[PDB]
């Protein structure tokens, strides 16, 4: 659980948002945390990352963050459809409903 | 001489292979002769020895049989 | 269920198609989070290359028999065949034609236990045409907001009920099959546009097509169900109702 | 113990076959011989990689920088490098 | 200075400059259902799911060895993604290779990666070296400026703003200190700095300022030359 910061070992911690106003802003404080993005304040719900210089592949480096905060395990099929805020912010509901019904995790 | 010269080429071996240490045993390009290396080793080793076990034992019957035969002809 | 699974963790659904082009196995599975440098070990042992191929490749093959082995367990290859193996190898030392026809038997139950032991794969591409030419599931979901969170497909075990399916009573098909070739799933979608999810339950069976004596598609769905739920909306969609389907075909009673 | 050691044996080979003292001669020269070509083809890969990324380019076309490109220029930079960007950065974006 | 002459040099016999399919004998024919019994065939596709968890692997894969340092993560990445861009970027008509460009591409990542997760690959062992020779002359400015001392790069950076100073102070006619003239000045400090590394100022004359140090030099007793013969 632990990981290295600038060279020093940081106990890594994780997040349980459970609530639609946590998610909106983990997102963004993840999207304004990606040295790729431009126009950080003009970035809302509603904002296509392509408009932000953002393409396919940088997606992937913020869902890789993603299972770094939350803990998932998200399959190379769900990435290429993350190209908005409001996608991650329903995905990370799916994967929060998913776990509360089923009991588990969904297919990686 | 033989036995001798067989075993400081596999010794030979054996340097070559930690000369090459890091690139054998890190470089998986390398990673059938960090396998079998010390198959081939042991082979190589069993000729060796299987050689010198049997002179060894043959020497000693031919030995043992002329002191024998010797004295029942005296 | 999916039969060859491995430890890694990622792409479950695909881990028996995808053909990479290591020439080994990976050091280590890929890997959920950054780890350190002290979490791995270094030149791995001597012999990983063959450990890895025996527990990446071979044991995830075995454990794809051993799952579906009720699947195999018919007469015809349970006695049959190996009987047929017996009779004539107590002649093997007389001429070849007798190792020939006795290890044939054992080939052919080899090709029978393989493919009957592979998991059900279904034409996705024509699901998926299929599901987005209806025009209520089009309306929250699309393939380019669309993903999958769960997936399930497995064959159904022994014969089914002797009234909606009377076909299996068939003496000459039982002795060959032990299961029905059918199989039933689900899958769980969520669109992320519309924040959207629906389960897409289904059956398939086998079917004649077009021909005499060949299968014309060995998974087609005669019962396809989407349960779909959003925000405050709940919609059950019928794109294939197995009351109208089973009037019109008949399973395929595979043989052999 | 089992007899299939009796294999390691040299001394009493011309009792069996004999083969094993003229086969192995052949195994030498044939890897001798693929040592010589195929060194010589994995080997001679870099006269056309080191004319190829240093004359290849052109003027009607994009340049595109590598991985290795990106690690020097960022990671590789010298002293003069670091001095005469934050000269120009300090004469004209600050002082004017 | 030297042009290639030859106008026929890009031609192929599938076309000019064409490398994604050459001209061969067995080409690609189409297959009909009607009439096809069995086929073997390893096309799929898979490739670009296998595109995208390939980048996932040998970004995740690569980070284990940077020991959290943010500014080589991001650097990294930005190396990452030249590779993985070649084929949307290159004048190679990528979408017309012979078998299928993208299956050839996924499984060529796939051999990078391999070798990234036993930490062998040689993209990898250079940036290492890249890095700690960064950080070692990173660190030796640190040392300095705690001591209050003044580093090279500094006292460069003070000598060339007094510099431009008097070359403006005198540039009443004209009032464009162009950047052609800001660098012909810093340069010329170079060269002339460059050579004092391998010959520091000893006095006023200054860095390379002895006429003394190229006059008949030898070896000395206890390093002669190993390589050859001197005479
Ligand atoms: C014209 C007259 C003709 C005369 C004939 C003789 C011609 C000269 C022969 C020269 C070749 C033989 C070398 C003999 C030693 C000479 C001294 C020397 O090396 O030169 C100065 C040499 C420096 O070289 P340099 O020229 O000045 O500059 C080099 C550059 O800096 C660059 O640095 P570098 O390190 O990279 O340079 C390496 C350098 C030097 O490399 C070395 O490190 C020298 C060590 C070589 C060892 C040779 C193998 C012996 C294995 C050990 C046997 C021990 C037996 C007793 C065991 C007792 C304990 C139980 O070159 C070599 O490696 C020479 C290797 C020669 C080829 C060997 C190929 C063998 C396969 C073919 C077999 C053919 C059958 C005959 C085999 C005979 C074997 C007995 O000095 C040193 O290296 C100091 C080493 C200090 C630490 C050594 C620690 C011990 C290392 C032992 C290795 C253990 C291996 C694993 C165990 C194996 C046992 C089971
Ligand atoms: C009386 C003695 C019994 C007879 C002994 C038979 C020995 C059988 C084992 C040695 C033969 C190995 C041949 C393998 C050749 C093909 C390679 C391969 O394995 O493919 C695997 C393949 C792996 O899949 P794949 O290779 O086809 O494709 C993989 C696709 N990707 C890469 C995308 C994942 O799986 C199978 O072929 C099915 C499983 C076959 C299992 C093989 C026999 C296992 C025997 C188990 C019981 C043995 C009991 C003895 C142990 C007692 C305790 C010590
Ligand atoms: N049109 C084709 N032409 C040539 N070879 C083919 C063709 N279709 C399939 N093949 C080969 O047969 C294999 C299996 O085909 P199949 O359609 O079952 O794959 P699939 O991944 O299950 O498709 P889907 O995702 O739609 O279910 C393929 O991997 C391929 O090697
Ligand atoms: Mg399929």
């Amino acid at each position: 659980l632990t990981q290295y910061v600038e060279g020093q070992i940081v106990n890594r911690n994780q997040l349980t948002l459970k609530k639609q106003e946590d998610i909106e802003q983990y997102v963004l404080k993840l999207v304004r945390g990606y040295f790729r993005t431009t126009n950080k304040q003009g970035l809302n719900i509603n904002s296509v990352l392509q408009d932000h210089g953002l393409d396919e592949f940088d997606s992937i480096e913020l869902a890789m963050q993603v299972e770094e905060d939350l803990g998932y395990v998200i399959s190379a099929e769900t990435i290429p459809v993350l190209n908005k805020v409001k996608h991650f912010v329903n995905y990370i509901n799916h994967v929060e409903q998913f776990k509360a019904e089923n009991g588990k995790a969904p297919i990686a | 001489a033989t036995a001798l010269y067989k075993s400081s080429a596999l010794a030979g071996n054996l340097f070559l292979y930690a000369y090459n240490y890091n690139n054998f045993t890190a470089n998986i390009r390398l990673r059938t002769m960090r396998y079998l290396f010390p198959v081939v080793s042991l082979a190589i080793f069993g000729n060796i020895y299987w050689d010198y076990r049997s002179q060894l034992v043959k020497v000693n019957l031919f030995d043992e049989y002329i002191q024998a035969r010797a004295q029942e002809l005296v | 269920q999916m039969g060859f699974s491995s430890d890694n963790p990622y792409n479950k659904r695909w881990e028996y198609k995808w053909k990479h082009s290591y020439y080994t196995y990976p050091r280590d599975y890929e890997h959920t989070e950054v780890r350190k440098p002290q979490d791995s070990k270094d030149v791995p042992p001597i012999y990983f290359a063959y450990y890895k191929d025996f527990v990446d490749r071979w044991l995830p093959g075995m454990n794809m028999w051993w799952q579906r082995r009720h699947r195999i367990f018919d007469k015809f290859n349970v006695y049959f065949l190996p009987g047929m193996s017996l009779f004539f190898y107590q002649f093997a030392d007389l001429a070849l034609g007798f190792k020939i026809m006795a290890a044939f038997p054992l080939f052919l139950a080899y090709t029978r236990i393989r493919d009957k032991t592979l998991d059900p794969d279904f034409k996705e591409t024509y699901l998926r045409d299929m599901i987005y030419q209806n025009p209520e599931i089009t309306k929250y979901f699309n393939e380019e907001t669309i993903h999958v969170l769960d997936y399930e497909f497995e064959y159904l075990p022994g014969y089914l009920c002797p009234e909606k399916f009377p076909e299996y009573q068939n003496k000459t098909w039982q002795f060959f099959n032990t299961d029905t070739a059918q199989a039933e799933g689900f899958f769980k979608f969520g669109d992320v546009e519309s924040g959207a999810t629906m389960t897409l339950k289904f059956k398939t069976m086998p079917i004649p097509g077009k021909f005499r004596y060949q299968v014309g598609e060995p998974f087609y769905f005669y019962d396809l169900r989407a349960e779909i739920k959003c925000d405050g909306v709940y919609k059950e969609v019928v794109l294939v109702d197995e009351k109208e389907s089973l009037k019109k075909i008949r399973p395929f009673l595979f043989l052999i | 113990i089992l007899d299939y050691l009796f294999l390691l044996d040299l001394n009493d080979d011309l009792t069996r076959k004999a083969v094993f003292e003229q086969v192995i001669i052949f195994i030498f020269i044939y890897c001798t011989m693929n040592f010589l070509a195929w060194s010589t083809v994995v080997e001679l890969i870099w006269p056309t990689h080191f004319f190829n990324r240093r004359h290849s380019s052109s003027q009607e076309f994009i340049r595109f920088r590598t991985y290795t490109e990106v690690l020097l220029k960022i990671s590789a930079y010298n002293d003069f490098f670091y001095v005469l960007n934050n000269y120009y950065y300090n004469q004209k974006l600050i002082l004017k | 200075g030297y042009k290639i002459r030859n106008k026929s040099i890009f031609w192929t016999r599938a076309g000019w400059k064409n490398n994604w399919h050459p001209k061969n004998f067995n080409a690609p024919r189409p297959s009909y259902g009607e009439f096809t019994m069995g086929i073997r065939c390893r096309n799929d596709h898979h490739s670009f799911l296998r595109y995208v968890q390939t980048y996932r692997n040998m970004s995740r894969h690569c980070k284990q060895y940077f020991l959290g340092d943010k500014q080589l993560e991001e650097t990294f990445i930005l190396g990452l993604r030249s590779l993985f861009l070649v084929p949307y970027d290159s004048q190679c008509l990528t979408d017309q290779i012979k078998h299928g460009g993208e299956r050839r591409f996924v499984d060529q990542l796939d051999r990078d990666f391999e070798l990234i997760s036993y930490n062998t690959h040689p993209y990898q062992l250079f940036t290492y070296t890249v890095r700690n020779e960064h950080l070692a002359w990173k660190n030796e400015q640190y040392e300095k400026i705690q001591k209050g001392e003044k580093t090279f790069e500094q006292e460069l950076l003070d000598y060339l703003d007094e510099q431009v100073l008097a070359e403006k102070a005198k540039l009443r006619d004209g009032q464009n200190f162009s950047i052609e003239r800001m660098t012909e000045i810093a340069l010329h400090v170079f060269r002339k700095a460059r050579a004092g590394k391998v010959r520091p100022a000893q006095d006023v004359r200054g860095p390379d300022g002895n006429v003394n140090d190229f006059l008949e030099q030898r070896r000395p007793f206890e390093h002669p030359n190993p390589t050859g013969v001197t005479h």
